[PDB]
RNA sequence: CGCGCGCUACACUGACAGAGCCAGCGAGUACUCCCUUGGCCGAGAGGCCCGGGUAAACUCUGUCGUGCUGAGGAAUCCCUAGUAAGCGCAAGUCAUCAGCUUGCG
């Protein structure tokens, strides 16, 4: 596959859209050929990307820890001030959640608070039923893997910043027992260059890590807009 | 002391509703005439179901 | 018509009428399900038209 | 022994400790000043003066706690020192901006004793410490004059003493029997 | 060839497990310690057969205690009853019956209810 | 919707025969009118109720100027009577 | 000790309210009321779970500030909470 | 017998953009007297002007006071 | 149109943020809140993907302070111990009951 016509689909594209004041995010849509059946490929990812995905001008993360939320806030007290202290205004371990937050009005209330949310890779198994339909099903705002795992089990603390770092602009990857996805790649505001990258390195990961029995499995990524058609792309 | 006026509608009853705007006493009165004309009917239905 | 919810015994059933109107007219009417399941309409449901 | 001193500055009192030296307290409960911050020999509720003429009384704890006990509007003019009684814990002293230093207990509503017999403002006061000296009051005035009273017969001052300054400090020694006056360059 | 005796405390459904064996001067409840497990203003009903006790006969002693159901309430009711009872039992079965009759006579003269529950029936004024 | 006076139910009253003298509420608005204009209303140390014979208990707030005239107290009167209150 | 804060341990003398303020010397002013103000059996804190309204008179045996905090709770909305009655009758001691 | 009063005058009702009424409260009750500023506004105007939540209104400068003005005409030229 | 019976709103018994800690009844291969803008695979009927509309309470610690942001008249009725009153959770049993009913703590 040539990222040229990556590029002719995407400018046509976005002058499709246009012809604030957009404010559409744009995605693939992947197809596969064949059935999924493991539940470990089931599991979501994330895809770091060359231009991540969030600007990071006034965006504030949820952090989601599953063993002594004392010692992960005390963290993030302890670590980096320029950054993270600015953005990080929750952390909630996984039995704080399930504890306070059961009602409707209260994972509302969470939702409409926090901007993105990221979680820890042994939570979100548990979280679709932890959090509300109304918080999971329904849109993009939705936990993102970040690997806090190594008194509780965790990495080190520059590693733990590094990954939160990578993880708050990822692309985030869920995969469905049917055969047909999609994935966000960025907005419409955006260069159809930075563009182009993303679907490609998407591209990539995603047939190379996700999608099993990989170019054989593949079908179809037909670039696509909120409400518009879809150009193709690998038929 | 600084003394108020009391607000009160001269030529009183209660049997009439009290607003400026006749577009929301308006709108009220057909919501409240419909409720009325809906339960009237429900009632005569029922009974000749029974 | 269609079963909405689903109780024990009292189900509320959704596309079938369009107004507590045709409900009040059709009260008492000995319902029947597919299987076999007989049944009596109790009640016009208010909140779903 | 306890770990807390007061000290006021503007319109909020800060309640410091003594080990870690941090304002512990900041109380700003007061609309327009606070003159002295004085606490209590058992060492658990705050007086405080301020510039609008009451003085609020509120309990502190080791931590953050502001409850406010009692409050007085009686002297409708501000009220520059008000200190608690050495020996008894619920007697103090007020020495206010126009003519009064007036004694107060905690649980009435009103001045228990009334003195009068400066012609200035009256701003720095004291109890007078001793096994004997149980009910004298020390207070200076800006009319440099010292008057020490005594508390069983409010009428004029027992001793005065004429200075030469607008007296700003007083303190007794703890013997009881002497006395120093700060007034001005001396 | 241990000296453990196990004793339970009923109030509406909170009810308590209470096993008491030689030791060294420990009463836990749910695997955290007395002084923590209540609400703040209840602990002083916890602390009651300690203190009507006496420290000494609970020098020797170590309580182990489980609750479960009821509220706030009535876990600290059933938690100061199997505390009692306990102690009592304990006295009974491996100190002298003076002992026991002893601490039955200082606990019923302060509260019967930290040895004997009394239920709520349903019987007004017929 | 009128408060019963001697002005226009007078035959009604001379007809039913029961007390024309009673039912008059000019006294009541007399008097009103003078603690609410006397001073020690508007100094602030008046407080005023009425009771009225059905048992009705009505406080009057010194802050109120009431209505100079019988017709506007007549209709303010009625409508006090039947809302319970009367808003500034 | 078998597991007492140091407050308590403290005051492991005698039977203090909110084990802070003693019973001992207490007197009643009234030689009428010396019967139906309680001070004799002393308690710890007023939550006591006793059947004072089986019959005529046995409020006279519940401690005085048993009675205080029973009622205390009362309006409509103060009904149910007694944790929230000793709070209100430890900080007014206090 | 000179003590600064330098600011001891600052129990006065100060004048702003809309309102000519605003006393001392505190810093962040006394934005929520203009109108149509609201409560968790006020906050957010306060960590951008280096102005701590601690201080009266009264108790800031000449330089201080003007610094609130202009951020509250354009709140998009400070990021938000 | 009238009448009550329930339900809701109406502020010191306050709001915001934290920390901690408590139930009981409940398991029929059975349960799902709509309807839609688009696109996938669909000769056709459909299935997908992405958008739009185990408690409450309680306890402890802090941050701010009465600000259309106002607890119901005459009457009339009911009520004496796990009773009045507050609170949530569950079920929906051939009659009644989802605008609610009945349990349970």
């Amino acid at each position: 596959v040539d990222p040229d016509q990556t590029l002719k689909a995407c400018k046509a594209l976005l002058a499709h859209i246009k012809k604030t004041v957009a404010e559409t995010p744009i995605w693939l849509t992947l197809t596969t050929k064949k059935h999924i059946h493991d539940s470990h490929r089931l599991q979501p990812g994330k895809i770091i990307l060359p231009h991540p995905l969030n600007t990071s001008e006034e965006i504030s993360v949820c952090l989601i820890t599953a063993d002594p939320q004392r010692f992960y806030k005390n963290a993030v007290a302890d670590e980096f001030p320029e950054d993270l202290r600015a953005k990080i205004g929750r952390v909630i371990d996984i039995s704080h959640l399930k504890a306070k937050f059961k009602a409707y009005e209260a994972q509302r209330k969470l939702f409409s608070e926090h901007d993105v949310f990221l979680a820890d890779t042994r939570i979100i198994n548990r979280l679709p039923k932890a959090l509300g339909k109304t918080f999971y099903k329904t849109t993009t705002k939705r936990p993102i893997p970040v690997v806090l795992m190594a008194n509780a089990n965790a990495r080190p603390i520059p590693e733990i910043v590094a990954e939160i770092r990578k993880a708050i602009g990822a692309a985030l990857v869920h995969l469905s027992p049917s055969t047909n996805t999609a994935i966000k790649v960025g907005y419409a505001n955006w260069e159809p260059e930075k563009l182009a990258a993303n679907i490609e390195t998407v591209i990539r990961e995603l047939v190379e890590r996700f999608v099993p029995q990989k170019w054989q499995n593949v079908r179809n990524f037909y670039v696509k807009g909120p409400e518009t058609a879809a150009l193709p792309i690998y038929q | 002391i600084k003394t108020y006026i009391p607000k009160f509608e001269d030529d009183f009853d209660p049997d009439k509703h009290y607003d400026p705007n006749r577009e929301r006493a308006e709108l009220a009165k057909l919501k409240a005439e419909h409720k009325r004309e809906r339960k009237g009917a429900l009632r005569e239905l029922r009974k000749d179901a029974q | 018509g269609t079963p909405w919810k689903i109780f024990k015994n009292t189900a509320f059933i959704k596309d079938m009428f369009n107004s507590s109107l045709e409900i009040a007219k059709f009260e008492g009417a000995a319902i029947r399900t597919v299987s076999g399941i007989r049944g009596q309409i109790k009640r016009a449901l208010s909140k779903p038209e | 022994t306890n770990d807390l001193f007061a000290v006021t500055a503007g319109p909020r009192v800060e309640i410091f400790s003594i080990r870690k030296r941090e304002p512990l307290k900041t109380i700003g409960r007061f609309d327009s000043e606070a003159h002295c911050g004085e606490i209590r020999p058992d060492g658990r509720v705050l007086v405080a003066g301020e510039d609008t003429g009451r003085m609020q009384v509120f309990d502190v704890g080791q931590g953050t706690r502001a409850v406010i006990l009692k409050t007085w509007h009686i002297h409708k003019q501000p009220v520059w020192v008000t200190k608690w009684s050495p020996t008894e814990l619920t007697t103090l002293m007020s020495c206010s901006d126009d003519k009064t230093v007036r004694l107060w207990d905690l649980p009435s509503n009103d001045p228990t004793r009334l003195f009068t017999g400066h012609t200035d403002y009256v701003r720095c006061g004291a109890f007078m410490p001793g096994s004997a000296n149980s009910n004298l009051l020390v207070s200076g005035s800006y009319d440099e004059t010292v008057r020490v009273w005594d508390a069983r017969a409010p009428g004029g001052a027992v001793m005065t003493f004429k200075h030469a300054d607008p007296i700003e400090d007083v303190l007794p020694l703890p013997s009881g029997t002497t006395l120093l006056a700060a007034s001005g360059n001396a | 060839s241990v000296q453990a005796v196990q004793v339970f405390g009923k109030k509406k459904n909170a009810t308590a497990v209470a096993r008491c064996v030689q030791g060294k001067g420990l009463i836990k409840v749910n695997g955290k310690p007395l002084k923590l497990f209540a609400p703040e203003i209840l602990r002083a009903k916890l602390y009651e057969p300690i203190l009507i006790l006496g420290t000494d006969k609970f020098a020797d002693v170590d309580i182990r205690i489980r609750v479960a159901g009821g509220g706030h309430t009535s876990q600290v009711y059933a938690v100061r009853q199997a505390i009692a009872k306990s102690i009592v039992a304990y006295y009974a079965k491996y100190v002298d019956e003076h002992s026991k009759n002893l601490l039955k006579q200082e606990l019923i003269q302060f509260d019967r209810s930290l040895l004997v529950a009394d239920p709520r029936r349903c019987e007004p004024k017929k | 919707y009128t408060l019963l006076n001697s002005d226009e139910h007078i035959g009604i009253m001379r007809k039913m025969n029961r007390d024309i003298s009673d039912a008059r509420p000019d006294i009541t608005h007399q008097c009103l009118l003078t603690l609410l204009d006397s001073p020690i209303n508007k100094a602030g140390k008046l407080q005023i109720y009425i009771q009225t014979a059905k048992g009705v208990l009505i406080e009057v707030s010194p802050t109120v100027r009431i209505p100079r005239t019988f017709k506007r107290f007549a209709g303010l009167m009625v409508q006090l009577l039947h809302r319970l209150s009367i808003k500034g | 000790y078998d597991v007492l804060p140091k407050e308590v341990l403290a005051e492991v003398g005698s039977v203090k309210l909110f084990n802070r303020w003693s019973y001992d010397d207490i007197e009643i002013r009234d030689i009428s009321l010396t019967d139906y103000i309680q001070i004799r059996a002393p308690v710890y804190i007023p939550h006591s779970a006793g059947r004072y309204a089986v019959k005529r008179f046995r409020k006279a045996n519940c401690p005085i500030i048993e009675r205080l905090t029973n009622s205390l709770m009362m309006h409509g909305r103060n009904n149910g909470k007694k944790l929230m009655a000793v709070r209100i009758v430890a900080h007014a001691f206090e | 017998s000179l003590v600064s009063g330098e600011k001891t005058n600052f129990n006065h009702i100060l004048r702003l953009l809309n309102t000519n009424v605003d006393g001392k409260q505190k810093v962040v009750y006394a934005l929520t007297q203009i109108k149509g500023v609201g409560r968790r506004y006020s906050n957010l105007v306060c960590k951008k002007a280096d102005v701590d939540l601690k201080k009266r209104a009264g108790e800031l400068t000449s330089e201080e006071l003007e610094r609130l003005v202009t951020i509250i005409q354009n709140p998009l030229a400070y990021k938000i």
